[PDB]
């Protein structure tokens, strides 16, 4: 329980794009009250095999961090789209065709005119003006915030004890949120 | 001079409107989303209302 | 219930008012030197009006 525990499995919120909070994997449990040491033995080594390799998958895929759940992921840490730059062929030369039409041709439907041979290429920028911070999407929620195993729970001094597992635990309060 | 004993009966009406009641923490408009709707109480958790 | 077989009469009275038709492309305002206006300086042309 204190040597081999169980994960603490996050809870998604997509609205906020945060964790709501971390409790404990009861619901994926193993049950071994009828079993002898014969097999008690062997999955006590699958309860720590399974330890062992959310420690490897949080060391490769989750961001280092300080505070455990912050309340607003920077821009440089966000996943972000960033598109190629959009090509618009633009379609008529307009002093082209203020010259025709003042000269008494009336221009109908629609190089593409037989009158210009010019052509125009736009190319603009397909991104954002900012760059997005504050909140990670359901993907960037998968490859961090792999489920914490917390060695001897609740051991060491309080405020190194983990509260933002708590769904009620504001960070930059330091207290947990009420009904008003 | 000869007016009778009276009780005053006091009522209001307010028509076309509705009674709106803010989910907000001081009951002012600070914001379409309100502190109460990102309260981590009514975000993280589901509550029943009676 | 005895009602007639009638005929609707549908008209419009606008008083006050000057029927403004604006020189512009759009007829839309978007200056007092209208983009026709500008136009017709860059053509240098002379035109009659019927």
């Amino acid at each position: 329980s204190k040597e081999i525990p169980t994960p603490y499995m996050w809870s998604y919120q997509p609205q906020m794009g945060l964790a709501a909070g971390a409790a404990q994997d009861y619901s994926t449990r193993i049950n071994y009250m009828s079993a002898g040491p014969h097999m008690i033995s062997r999955v006590n080594g699958i309860r720590a095999h399974r330890n062992r390799i959310l420690l490897e998958q949080a060391a490769i895929t989750t961001t280092p961090r300080n505070n455990l759940n912050p309340r607003s992921w920077p821009a440089a840490l966000v996943y972000q789209e960033s598109p190629a730059p959009t090509t618009v062929v633009l379609p008529r030369d307009a002093q082209a065709e203020v010259q025709m039409t003042n000269s008494g041709a009336q221009l109908a439907g629609g190089g593409r005119p037989s009158f210009t041979p010019r052509q125009a290429i736009l190319t603009l920028q397909t991104s954002s003006s900012e760059p997005r911070s504050g909140g990670i999407g359901t993907l960037q929620f998968i490859e961090e915030f792999v489920p914490s195993v917390y060695f001897n729970p609740f051991s060491g001094p309080p405020g190194h004890y983990p509260d933002q597992f708590i769904p009620n635990f504001d960070a930059v309060k330091d207290s947990a949120d009420g009904y008003d | 001079k000869t007016a009778v004993d009276s009780i005053t009966q006091k009522k209001f009406l307010c028509d076309r409107t509705l009674w709106r009641i803010p989910f907000s923490s001081n009951f002012m408009s600070m914001g379409a989303l309100t502190d109460l709707g990102q309260n981590l109480l009514y975000a993280n958790s589901a509550h029943a209302l009676d």
